[PDB]
């Protein structure tokens, strides 16, 4: 879901405000690579994008739970700790799976681990 | 259309509540949160028995001005008729619960007298106080409302 | 403290657990399993179905008598399911 | 110090690891039984 | 009858956190290590299991 | 209560022999009388204590002689007589020498042994009187240990193998302490207690026991009544039912008060539990006793009565149906009109009865019970749920019941109300639930039950997962996996792996569960292997001591399945991979590893071993030093298989 | 740049060495705001007050005229976060500015105000400490001087009410020996 | 002061009002809340016994001056490790010197 | 707020053979009125005594403060005395007269 | 008493805390101290019995720890007398501090 | 029969909404407000106004004494008796959970050796 | 009485929260207090059980004719966590000599 990445306020605003064709850079991992591996940060990324793609604002509820949670200007996503990251990850997996099963009328406690991994990661 | 239902309800205290929560009978005047004995408050004052503050009692039989005994107050004491009441009194006018004397903490360890609403009352310096409020006592003050067979005085230990 | 019940021997097959599995009951020996154990359902019933004849665990096998106790004909007495006293 | 004294059993930890009381309030009437 | 005590004293959540007595840390042996109080990462720190699935909480809180 | 004032005869009642009452003055006595008034008065008066600095004989007693192993600070009260060293001047010397008890209680194990024998052979000498006089206080001690208790129980046994006619005066004086052993949390304590009361009753006379134990029947406290009932159970096992019958049959008809009849009926019950299968001959007379309590005006008597019928029938497993005969018609009637616990009790009785009836009469009667059984699923009472549970087992596990009727009426409410996280956390409810569900599977078939409970393998809590897991285990154990379709089988294998991947404790249930599932599926499992064994290797690392042993054992039990389907690469894997762990320093792991190797040897043969034996065996040889157990076990086993 | 600063500072004993290490590197100057912003944040964020991180900020000022300016700015930048910062780090700050201001890296204060109108209970504590430290050095007499020549107003006035808040508040701090003249003014 | 305010409020103090100073002070205030605190209240002269342990025991104690049970832990080096890894170039750069890519582990986040 | 095992009776030991009941009554008389006190006059029990008070909490404050308390050169052994044990030396009887009295006087 | 005995026993256990296979005498010491945990009142009575009676003890081993400058004496006692003496020490310091024996100017002090 | 069947039925609304947990329902309500925040505040960071005042401050209810801590931190009602009546499982449950936290750390200390 | 032993198997085994059997319900405030003393009344039990919450409405079962309590009450709080707290806490309590029982509904 690289498309939903432009649902973020910053990107869409930037593009809509842009007066000339121009190349811009960003780091979607922020400072994550300090505490984690690349690929794992990649999984966290896919979780975030997909989750923004399904319920949108509700994923923003997960990502902006407490007003005491802040995001720094250098970074795309709020500053969180590893415990906090595992929790919000579980919540995002919950968003994606719940809505998929709600569309396909499937009891989503009955899906497999392979099925869940597929659904989250992409097309099965 | 006199009494629609014969029972209805209450929303009221139960005798076993107040009973079990205070028993010597059940008593009144549960100590407030402040109450603390006077000796340990003389320990936080850093005072050995020489310079410590101890309240001694003095008795005078109201008809004849001395000691039947002398009484230390050193957190509270139950002044009553005699068995339940700790500070028993032979006075026949005292209700089964007459009054209480509680040392409390304000700003300091200070003595306090509180009437329980004894039917006759109680006189302070031959001047009564109304029921249901803590009234600080100062040294040399006197206790006996009008039924008074006795007198009492308070003294701090000094000299 | 521990002795035989010696109730009449029925048609029910004996059941030994993991521990007791190989032992011939009376001779306490592992040698020459030949004949088969019988105890009364009075001794073997219910929670005792497939119970050990000894310790009280689930029977994983069936006890076989030795040839020693065979010729001395001890296997024909009362049901040799040990009862604690 | 008096403040740390205001801040003022392990044998009863290890010793209680030996045996136990084990029992309820219903059973303790045992203690009230006089001999015959 | 309230249950009252002089002063207030202290709560509970903390009033029993750290071990007891225990004593320092060996005579002062070299072999001990023990310099750091917490582990490096949250891999084993963060949870007993990194992954558990379910929608139980999901389809319950969902509505 | 215990603070009630006392009298001088009552005062002379407590303390033992040889003490004097003193007045010092009449005046100090008047101080003691004013003391009450002065406990208030002189506490409110001048007082204090101080000390002066001055320079400074110290007597004391442990138990000296030669050795005398140590005395706890309390036990002094008992053993004080031993402390004084006055010696060598009759009975007082027998009590004095009887402190060998102290050697039994506290000391080294050898002192306890030798002491125990020495007091055994002195039984006939000292007599039961002095012993029990010096024992029963100890076994009555409030501070008593576990071990010390058990040991005093031992000495009571060993001395009661000898003394026979002697104990007659002390029988009650014994039982009062011993009856609390019958009701206890410890099991071994209970079997001991039953044993020593057996030895006592058989040791004493019948009339001794009977005439002894009457006044405890009407005793105010129900505790003594209950434990006394179990006592009569034990003594009745000793001296047989028919000898004691007329006593009972006299008791249950006592017209004084109900409490008695309640006791006697409870006695009938505990006889039912204890004697069990052996009740059979006198079943008729027993029933004829108990029947008159079902109609009694008091409630308890009715409840405990019908309960006792239950216990009977449960030990009556099928026989003697007509002996219960006259009991039925009231019971069924009561089934209509009752609210509360008594109802459930009746359901318990009837429940154990139904397997004993004829499938025709029990057809009708059963079909009547099913209604109330349905309606009553929902009660919050856990006693209720136990009863109605076991009931559903017996009623619906009847050969004369139709599947479809259960499938419709029962299963949906059954899995609704009964399968919840209140149940599984409890023990008995756990087991009984397992059994009942197993039997429902035994009738309606497999795919139904399993198919409904599979989704719960993935539930959060352990104990619940453990429950459904062992349930699936027993089910697929009995019915066989043949009934299972395809998709539900995918949910199966995934469920079992998933549940197996999170193990908080080490236990067999998950493992035996998996093994039974696979061995039952046969070669329908083949498409699932690579997922299995992938999990098996990755788990085969993880964090060591917890899961290595478990994944290893998983291999061990999955060997044959990994063989017959002819996946040889997998045997290469397990062969050399497991071969590599033989250097593991943790014994509890290594043992499981060797076990896995063993199981792999029993499937693939000698000359086909991917780790050729030339490699393997000498690599095994040095391990024999390994001390800790499991290693030695599995190791020696494998050296045995290959060496043979 | 932000990471290099930290490593250079965590490496060096003394406060002297970090500046030498830092200047030596010859990192770009304009950043000479944020760098110093780095030092103020890096230790203040650091758990407890330490003498080192406060000295460093100051020297870095005497060496170049701008560095001083860079600091005074950063002190301003506090207003926004006077409320916001949590109530430990105020314990590092109050003193930590105390040590720039006792040693002359005072009138920059004046910007700070006493009002129930707008002062953050945060800010309340912040300034509170700041005096209970700086006092402990100058000893409340030299402080008498520095104030008496200061002309600090938003602190020291109109607003007899705010003179109760002021003077009272310095009875609360406890110093309240530089509140005299204002007491007279009340009268 | 936190004790006095708690007294006047009659409400006892929680953890949070002490979260500020939790690790601070020479007695290391948190040491009041040690579970075994009773026992330690009856220990005296510990500091000198540590001085004379050098004679009773062969090994040489550098920490002789203090004891964590009475005085708490007077330092926390947890930062030093993080800053150390940062100065070396982060986790990955360090691993580039190792066999790690040999072990074929997916990640280092689970290295134990 | 009391342990159940403690009773109004206290066994007291480490007494001299000369000791006077005057000292006994005086000392022990602090905590409450004496129900009574016994003292072993017999060869083994000499040096031991039993104290009984009108109230238990009396004895509780006693063993509290009197724990290991001193007399002469000695630190007395202060324990809460047991129950039951040797009792039946006396009997249960003589209830009939008193119960007949309470059934007579108050009529209940 | 239990408090004191516990403290002293922990102190003794602290020398061996790293615990390699040690040796025979040390083994006796661990087993005997371990014994003291299970049956404390026994140990206390035995100790007080020693303190009231025995005036003759066994021989103490001696060895020198080498600081490369000045050697440090090191003494070795049989475990029994070590537990006895240890409790004696915790007790002495406890009573001492309670009674304010040592004036403040003696400062290898617990406070600081 | 309209008003009567709406007495019983609108009582099904009343006691239905009351049944669960009136306290629980309001907390759920707050989340609904949160959705409103999302529509205007798609990805809020820092100084944006709600955060501003947010960090710009840092129906009888029971008065007397204090209410012992409750895992869920709920002040007792208006007229509450003012006395602790409990099995103490909260504290011990409260204390034990805390003890484990100490246990995880002293578990670790083990690992380096 | 069985409750407290279920909470001990729940704490001993390390159940860790949401799998708790108070999550059995999630739908229900009303609690069941049985084995209550007959002298008790509305205002009383309200005053004791408003400790752990705010009780909205309680119907105590009192026999219709005689107009005295049958000995138990169904209560309703404003908050569920008050119910979880109350069942898990206030149970096994002494009142007037008799130990009350509580549980969900
Ligand atoms: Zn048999
Ligand atoms: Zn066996
Ligand atoms: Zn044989």
């Amino acid at each position: 879901p690289f498309q939903a990445c432009l649902k973020v306020e910053k990107f869409g605003d930037l593009i809509l405000k842009a007066t000339e064709p121009q190349m811009v850079l960003f780091n979607l991992y922020d400072d994550w690579l300090k505490t984690i591996s690349s690929y794992t940060a990649f999984s966290r990324l896919i979780l975030i994008l997909r989750a923004l793609h399904v319920n949108n604002d509700r994923a923003k509820v997960i990502l902006k739970p407490d007003k005491t949670t802040i995001t720094e200007p250098h970074h795309i996503w709020p500053t969180l700790t590893d415990e906090e990251w595992i929790k919000v990850e579980v919540q995002l997996k919950d968003l994606i799976l719940a809505d998929y099963g709600k569309k396909n009328n499937v009891n989503v406690a009955s899906l497999t681990q392979s099925e869940i991994r597929d659904i989250i990661l992409g097309m099965e | 259309n006199l009494q629609a239902q014969e029972e209805e309800r209450e929303f009221y205290n139960a005798r076993r509540r107040e009973h079990r929560q205070r028993n010597d009978p059940g008593g009144n005047n549960k100590e407030k949160e402040v109450p603390a004995k006077e000796k340990p408050s003389f320990e936080l004052s850093g005072a050995l028995l020489e310079d410590t503050n101890t309240f001694r009692g003095v008795v005078i039989k109201y008809s004849e001005p001395k000691r039947w005994r002398l009484y230390p107050f050193k957190s509270a004491y139950l002044l009553g008729r005699h068995p339940i009441d700790h500070p028993s009194c032979s006075k026949q006018h005292a209700v089964f619960q007459y009054r209480l004397v509680e040392y409390t903490r304000a700003d300091r360890v200070k003595p306090y007298i509180i009437d329980l609403g004894s039917g006759n009352g109680t006189f302070l310096n031959n001047k009564r106080i109304e029921p249901q409020r803590y009234y600080e006592l100062k040294e040399k003050d006197v206790l006996k409302e009008i039924d008074d067979e006795d007198e009492e005085e308070e003294e701090e230990v000094s000299d | 403290d521990l002795i035989f019940c010696r109730k009449q021997a029925g048609v029910a097959i004996g059941r030994l657990c993991e521990k007791c599995d190989g032992k011939c009951v009376i001779c306490d020996s592992y040698v020459r399993p030949c004949t088969l154990v019988r105890i009364c359902d009075e001794c073997n019933y219910g929670s005792y179905q497939g119970r050990c004849v000894i310790c009280g665990g689930p029977g994983v096998s069936d006890a076989y008598y030795c040839k020693e106790c065979t010729i001395q004909e001890k296997d024909r007495d009362g049901c040799p399911k040990i009862v604690n006293l | 110090p008096g403040y740390h004294a205001p801040v003022a059993d392990p044998f009863a930890e290890h010793r209680p690891p030996k045996i136990a009381d084990r029992e309820d309030e219903y059973k303790k009437h045992r203690r009230t039984m006089i001999i015959s | 009858n309230p249950r009252t005590s002089n002063e207030v004293q202290y709560d509970q959540r903390l009033f029993n956190q750290s071990k007891g007595m225990d004593s320092g840390f060996a005579g002062g042996e070299d072999e001990i290590y023990n310099v750091y109080d917490q582990a490096w990462r949250g891999g084993k720190d963060m949870a007993q299991s990194i992954y558990r699935p379910s929608k139980n909480l999901d389809k319950d809180m969902y509505g | 209560e215990r603070n009630r004032p006392l009298s001088d005869e009552e005062l002379d009642a407590m303390f033992p022999e040889g003490y004097k009452v003193l007045p010092p003055p009449a005046g100090y006595v008047p101080i003691r009388t004013p003391a009450r008034k002065l406990t208030a008065t002189p506490t409110p008066l001048g007082g204090m204590t101080g000390f002066h600095m001055q320079t400074e004989m110290k007597s004391v007693n442990d138990q000296p002689s030669g050795n005398l192993p140590f005395l706890k600070p309390d036990d002094i009260q008992y053993f004080d007589k031993l402390l004084v060293d006055v010696d060598e001047s009759e009975e007082q010397k027998e009590r004095k020498i009887m402190k060998l008890l102290l050697k039994i209680k506290n000391g080294t194990p050898p002192m306890r042994k030798a002491a125990l024998r020495q007091i055994t052979d002195k039984a006939r000498e000292f007599g039961a009187g002095p012993l029990f006089n010096q024992i029963l206080p100890l076994l009555m001690s409030p501070t008593l240990e576990d071990q010390e208790r058990h040991l005093l129980v031992k000495v009571i046994d060993r001395i009661l193998y000898k003394l026979d006619d002697l104990v007659r005066p002390y029988v009650h004086k014994i039982l009062v302490v011993i009856e609390p052993l019958l009701i206890d949390e410890d099991y071994y304590a209970r079997v001991e207690g039953r044993e020593i009361i057996s030895n006592l009753a058989k040791a004493a006379g019948l009339a001794t026991m009977i005439s002894t134990m009457r006044p405890d029947i009407d005793n105010m406290d129900e505790y003594v009544r209950n434990t006394t009932a179990r006592a009569f159970a034990v003594v009745a096992s000793a001296l047989g039912i028919p000898s004691l019958l007329p006593f009972l049959k006299a008791v249950c008809k006592s017209k004084k008060s109900w409490q008695a009849r309640h006791t006697g009926i409870k006695i009938v019950q505990q006889i039912a539990i204890l004697m069990g299968c052996a009740i059979l001959p006198h079943l008729r007379s027993l029933v004829e006793i108990i029947e008159h309590g079902l109609v009694d005006e008091q409630q308890k008597v009715r409840t405990i009565s019908a309960l006792a019928i239950a216990a009977l029938a449960e030990a009556a497993t099928p026989y003697g149906i007509e002996s219960f005969d006259s009991v039925l018609k009231p019971l069924w009637k009561g089934i209509r009109q009752h609210r509360g616990k008594g109802l459930a009790a009746f359901l318990k009785a009837i429940g154990y009865l139904i397997p004993l009836m004829d499938a025709e009469y029990a057809n009708y009667y059963t079909r009547e019970v099913m209604l109330i059984l349905i309606r009553e699923f929902q009660s919050p009472d856990e006693e209720m749920k136990k009863i109605v549970l076991k009931v559903v087992k017996q009623c619906c596990g009847t050969d004369g019941v139709e599947a479809n009727y259960i499938k419709t009426e029962i299963l949906p409410p059954f899995f609704k109300h009964f399968w919840q996280h209140r149940m599984a956390l409890d023990r008995r409810n756990y087991r009984q639930l397992v059994d009942t569900t197993v039997e429902l599977a035994n009738k309606v078939g497999a795919a139904e039950i399993i198919s409904r409970i599979v989704d719960d393998l993935k539930d959060e809590a352990e104990q619940y997962r453990k429950m459904v897991m062992e349930t699936i285990e027993k089910i697929m154990g009995n019915l066989g996996a043949a009934d299972i379709d395809h998709k539900l089988e995918e949910q199966l294998i995934d469920g079992i792996l998933y549940a197996f991947q999170e193990q908080t404790t080490e236990d067999s249930v998950m493992l035996n569960g998996f093994g039974t599932v696979v061995n039952a599926l046969g070669k329908r499992v083949k498409p699932y292997l690579p997922q299995i064994c992938g999990t098996v290797l990755w788990r085969l690392n993880n964090k060591s001591a917890k899961v290595r042993q478990q994944a290893a054992d998983l291999i061990s039990r999955t060997a044959v399945v990994m063989k017959t389907c002819q996946e040889e690469k997998l045997m290469g894997h397990l062969g050399v991979v497991l071969y590599e762990y033989l250097g593991e320093e943790y014994p509890e792991v290594l043992g499981s590893i060797l076990g896995a190797l063993k199981a792999i040897v029993n499937v693939i043969g000698m000359h086909k071993m991917t780790p050729p034996i030339k490699d393997l065996l000498p690599r095994l040889t040095p391990i024999l030093k390994n001390r800790h157990e499991k290693v030695q076990e599995n190791c020696i086993d494998l050296v045995g298989r290959i060496a043979d | 740049f932000r990471r290099t600063i930290y490593l250079a500072i965590q490496s060096s004993l003394d406060f002297e060495e970090c500046a030498h290490k830092l200047l030596k590197m010859e990192f770009p100057e304009s950043q000479t705001k944020e760098l110093c912003n780095m030092i103020l944040d890096c230790c203040a964020q650091q758990r407890t007050y330490e003498k080192f991180f406060g000295l460093l900020a100051g020297r870095f000022c005497m060496l170049k005229k701008e560095y001083m300016e860079s600091f005074e700015g950063i002190f301003k930048e506090q207003y926004d976060t006077i409320h916001r910062l949590e109530t430990n780090k105020l314990r590092n700050v109050a003193k930590m500015f105390a040590h720039l201001l006792y040693t002359d890296s005072w009138s920059v204060l004046e910007c700070i105000k006493l009002s129930e109108e707008t002062t953050t209970s945060s800010s309340r504590i912040f300034v509170k400490i700041f005096f209970q430290e700086l006092c402990e050095y100058m000893g409340l007499p030299k402080l008498n001087a520095r104030l008496k020549d200061e002309t600090l107003q938003p602190f020291f006035e109109d607003n007899p009410r705010n003179t109760r808040f002021a003077i009272n508040f310095f009875t609360s701090i406890g110093l309240g020996g530089l509140t005299d003249e204002l007491r007279e003014h009340l009268k | 002061l936190k004790r006095q305010e708690a007294i006047a409020q009659n409400r006892r103090l929680t953890l949070e009002d002490l979260e500020d100073s939790w690790d601070r002070g020479i007695p290391r205030i948190n040491t009041l809340f040690q579970k075994d605190r009773h026992t330690l209240a009856y220990d005296k002269g510990w500091r000198v016994r540590t001085d004379f342990k050098q004679y009773q025991v062969l090994k040489q104690n550098p920490f002789w001056w203090t004891h964590q049970r009475h005085d708490g832990k007077l330092w926390n080096l947890n930062n030093y490790r993080t800053d150390m890894i940062q100065a070396l170039g982060g986790v990955e750069g360090i691993l580039e010197h190792t066999l790690f890519k040999g072990t074929y582990f997916p990640t280092w986040e689970g290295l134990f | 707020r009391l342990p159940p095992e403690v009773n109004r009776i206290l066994y007291i030991r480490n007494l001299p053979y000369k000791i006077t009941a005057e000292e006994m009554y005086d000392i022990f008389g602090k905590y409450g009125p004496i129900r009574q006190i016994r003292v072993g006059n017999t060869p083994e029990t000499r040096g031991t005594a039993y104290v009984v008070y009108e109230d238990i909490f009396d004895a509780k404050n006693a063993c509290d403060h009197l724990s290991g308390f001193n007399v002469c050169n000695r630190y007395l052994v202060v324990l809460y005395y047991n129950a039951n044990r040797a009792f039946q030396k006396m009997d249960t009887k003589k209830k009939e007269e008193q119960l007949k009295l309470l059934k007579e006087k108050y009529g209940i | 008493d239990t408090k004191l005995l516990i403290l002293a026993l922990e102190r003794l256990k602290e020398a061996y805390s790293v615990k390699s296979r040690l040796n025979q005498s040390q083994r006796e010491e661990l087993g005997l101290i371990e014994q003291a945990y299970d049956n404390p009142h026994e140990a206390l009575s035995r100790i007080k019995r020693h303190l009231l009676t025995q005036r003759a003890f066994k021989e103490v081993g001696i060895e020198f720890m080498d600081l490369y400058s000045h050697l440090v004496p090191v003494y070795d006692v049989e475990p029994l007398e070590k537990i006895t003496d240890a409790y004696l020490d915790q007790y002495l310091w406890y009573e001492a501090d309670k009674r304010r024996l040592f004036p403040p100017w003696i400062k290898p002090a617990d406070t600081e | 029969q309209r008003r009567k069947a709406e007495k019983d039925s609108e009582r099904d609304e009343l006691y239905a909404q009351w049944g669960k947990g009136l306290a629980q329902s309001r907390q759920q309500q707050q989340n609904v407000e949160d959705a409103m925040k999302e529509m205007q505040k798609p990805l809020a960071r820092y100084i944006d106004d709600e955060d501003l005042d947010r960090m710009l401050r840092e129906r009888p209810r029971y008065s007397g004494p204090a209410p012992p801590p409750n895992r869920f931190n709920i002040w007792p009602g208006y007229r509450w008796d003012g006395v602790d009546r409990s099995n103490g499982f909260e504290q011990k449950r409260f204390a034990r959970l805390a003890s484990k936290k100490a246990v995880e750390e002293l578990a670790y200390k083990w690992s380096v050796e | 009485k069985l409750i407290n032993e279920l909470n001990e198997r729940e704490v001993q085994l390390g159940v860790a929260d949401k799998v708790s059997w108070h999550s059995e319900y999630k739908d229900s405030a009303w609690i069941f207090l049985g084995g209550l003393p007959y002298e008790l009344t509305e205002g009383d039990i309200i005053c004791v059980f408003s400790q752990y919450g705010e009780i909205v409405n309680i119907n105590l079962v009192r026999d219709k004719k005689t107009g005295k309590s049958k000995g138990f009450c169904f209560l309703c709080y404003e908050d569920q966590r008050s119910t979880i707290l109350a069942v898990d806490n206030f149970n096994g309590i002494k009142i007037k000599g008799r130990t009350i029982r509580v549980d969900h509904v």
